[PDB]
RNA sequence: GCGGGGUGGAGCAGCCUGGUAGCUCGUCGGGCUCAUAACCCGAAGAUCGUCGGUUCAAAUCCGGCCCCCGCUACCA
């Protein structure tokens, strides 16, 4: 077992010294288009059926995503409106206490909701809605 | 998402100066175990600390990257969610010689060990030795070597310090301790070292049978300055669990816990209480299982209990009974050589009225002996230690030149 | 809880009751003595941490701020 150090140390030799996506909101009739959902809120291990939750509430209109990950919305809406109404969730939810990392997940539980934080795990008092 | 679970299994982070020990438990976990002022202003371990975090490991992905401690695999470039095994916790011990016995508490409670190696500094160190005793003398020889910093040292000093160690493997109960190659820092190899605390140190078979014994390490008054009446809490008892488990409201006794005058002479007060709280890092359980530091607030006052003043201490049932006894004997057999010392003089036998100091789990005394035998003492303390089980892991040290090194291993026949 | 010290080579006075930056060990010069120490006299030395308000007019009333800080501990 003298193999246990040489190739441990040949890949030890190997490790020596994300952003918000730009969401451009567009309109073309009654409806609202998108660019990068596939790659928005999947970047922060969001689902299609839990992003869909509160915005239905607080838009107070229809819609489902597709298949490629987009989102359509049934409005007419501006492009950076849509940020300070759903800031509700993106400060709520997807931050933290101590990290301000933005690399957090939510939990689907019997009682509550809770923030995972992959960079330190601080959660808060919260009823999902 | 990844369940909620306590720790079940400890591991002894013990090593000297600089080594890069509490760095590794912060390869580890993320998180540092330097927790009172002091100890970040002069820069070493004077007390040991405590860190957590979980396992998981990506099943598709080839080993060991993917062994990270967080819902996530993105390191090894997959999707899935990993395999959860368990939540994995650590005692960070120091290197120092005046502050050794501290660790020898945290070596009655560890489940495991990774005991660290200076590529950068001359070997063996001396204290190295002691570390290693306490280990033997504990006797958990579940143990992972490593080399450490090894960013500065080349790979040649590597090796030639992996040769030094792979022979302070052989001969002695750790014939195939294995040396796997990390830096504490840079975060390197540590996927390596995780999947090596894995393999190698498994919890062991639990005991959830005999009574559940608490084993105190350190407690707080967490009522802050400026608490008012209304919101008072507990003082909390923090320590890890090795027999037995622990519940919401369950009657306890902390033993000894304060001293009080009694009858014209001296004596201790045993501190009854009920259960309140039970703590695990920052998840809320309500029962205490084995593995892993258990803080419990009860309802006794924080006065009592703050700034670690039952340091190792015991805590069992309210309707338990142990032995309590002012003057306790003990068959101990004498060290070859003195282990941390510089220069390696002989054991010079103890003889009477003699000044030495013992740790029994986590409580520490002094002592002075008033029948000498050849393999058995009758010593007389300062204080009665608790005796819950037959022939309990004591180490003892006589002074050195002002630094109390060990001189053998002894058992209280009860 | 946030607050204090902000000033000759120095040590602190010195506020509210505003117009000498105040006394002492120190510093150089002169007296007294046969000469030295002690004792008497004269000048030199910060010009108040700094912007700003009050104020005819400010260490002196206080605020903004720059510095030194200062009574204080892991909060399971
Ligand atoms: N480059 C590098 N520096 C490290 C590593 N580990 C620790 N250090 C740094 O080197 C110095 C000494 O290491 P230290 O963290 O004290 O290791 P230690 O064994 O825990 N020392 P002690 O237990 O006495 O407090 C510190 O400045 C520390 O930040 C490592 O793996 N690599
Ligand atoms: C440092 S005490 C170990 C566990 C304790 N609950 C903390 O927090
Ligand atoms: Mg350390
Ligand atoms: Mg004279």
């Amino acid at each position: 077992s003298e193999k246990e150090y040489v190739e441990m140390l040949d890949r030890l030799y190997s490790k020596l010294p994300q952003s918000l996506p730009n969401m451009i909101i567009l309109n073309i009739g009654n409806t609202t288009i998108i660019r990068n959902f596939a790659e928005y809120c999947d970047r922060i291990r969001r689902e299609d059926k839990i992003c869909m939750k509160y915005l239905l509430k607080e838009l107070a209109a229809p819609g489902n995503v597709d298949d490629k990950g987009e989102l359509v919305i049934q409005g007419k809406f501006s492009s950076q409106v849509i940020n300070t109404l759903m800031e509700r969730f993106l400060k709520a939810y997807v931050e933290c206490s101590t990290c301000k990392s933005l690399d957090t997940i939510l939990k689907k539980e019997k009682k509550s909701w809770y923030i995972v934080c992959l960079a330190c795990g601080a959660q808060t008092p919260v009823k999902p809605l | 998402a990844w369940p909620k679970v306590q720790p079940e299994v400890n591991i002894g982070v013990v090593g000297h100066v600089d080594h890069g020990k509490t760095t590794l438990v912060q390869a580890i976990t993320g998180i540092w175990t330097s927790k009172h002022s002091e100890e970040l202003k002069r820069g070493m371990t004077i007390k040991l600390g405590y860190a957590e975090t979980n396992i998981g490991v990506c099943e598709s992905c080839k080993k060991p990257e993917a062994y990270v401690t967080e819902p996530s695999c993105k390191s090894c470039g997959s999707d899935d969610e990993p395999k959860f095994l368990r939540r994995i916790s650590f005692i960070d011990a120091p290197g120092h010689e005046v502050l050794m016995a501290t660790m020898l508490s945290g070596a009655a409670l560890m489940d495991g060990a990774i005991l660290v190696v200076a590529a950068n500094e001359p070997f063996p160190q001396p204290q190295t030795r002691e570390h290693f005793v306490a280990l033997g003398i504990i006797g958990v020889k579940n143990l992972i070597i490593v080399q450490n910093k090894v960013d500065v040292v080349s790979k040649e000093e590597a090796l030639s310090q992996y040769r030094q160690i792979k022979q302070f493997t052989k001969g002695t109960w750790a014939e195939n301790v294995p040396i796997i190659p990390v830096s504490a820092l840079h975060k390197i190899n540590i996927d390596s070292l995780i999947e090596g605390i894995e393999e190698y140190i498994k919890t062991p078979y639990r005991d959830l049978s005999q009574k559940p014994v608490m084993l105190v390490i350190r407690s707080f008054d967490v009522n802050k300055p400026g608490t008012q009446f209304n919101e008072l809490k507990g003082g909390v008892i923090g320590g890890s669990i090795i027999q037995g488990l622990f519940k919401v409201d369950q009657e306890i006794k902390v033993l000894p816990g304060l001293r009080v005058e009694k009858q014209g002479k001296v004596s201790y007060e045993p501190i009854f209480t009920k259960i309140s709280s039970i703590r695990f890092g920052d998840e809320e359980f309500k029962e205490a299982k084995p593995g892993g530091l258990v803080a419990i607030g009860t309802y006794l006052d924080p006065s009592l209990t703050k700034a670690d003043n039952l340091l190792g201490s015991i805590i069992t049932l309210a309707d338990a009974e142990v032995p309590v006894l002012w003057n306790i004997r003990i068959k101990y057999n004498l060290l070859e050589r003195v282990v941390g010392a510089k220069e390696m003089l002989k054991v010079d036998p103890i003889r009477a009225k003699e000044t030495l100091m013992l740790s029994v789990g986590s409580s520490t005394t002094l002592g002075i002996v008033t029948s000498v035998k050849k393999d058995e003492i009758e010593v007389e303390l300062r204080r009665p230690v608790a005796v819950w089980s037959n022939n309990i892991r004591t180490v003892i040290s006589r002074q050195i030149a002002g630094r109390w090194r060990m001189i053998g291993w002894g058992l209280v026949e009860i």
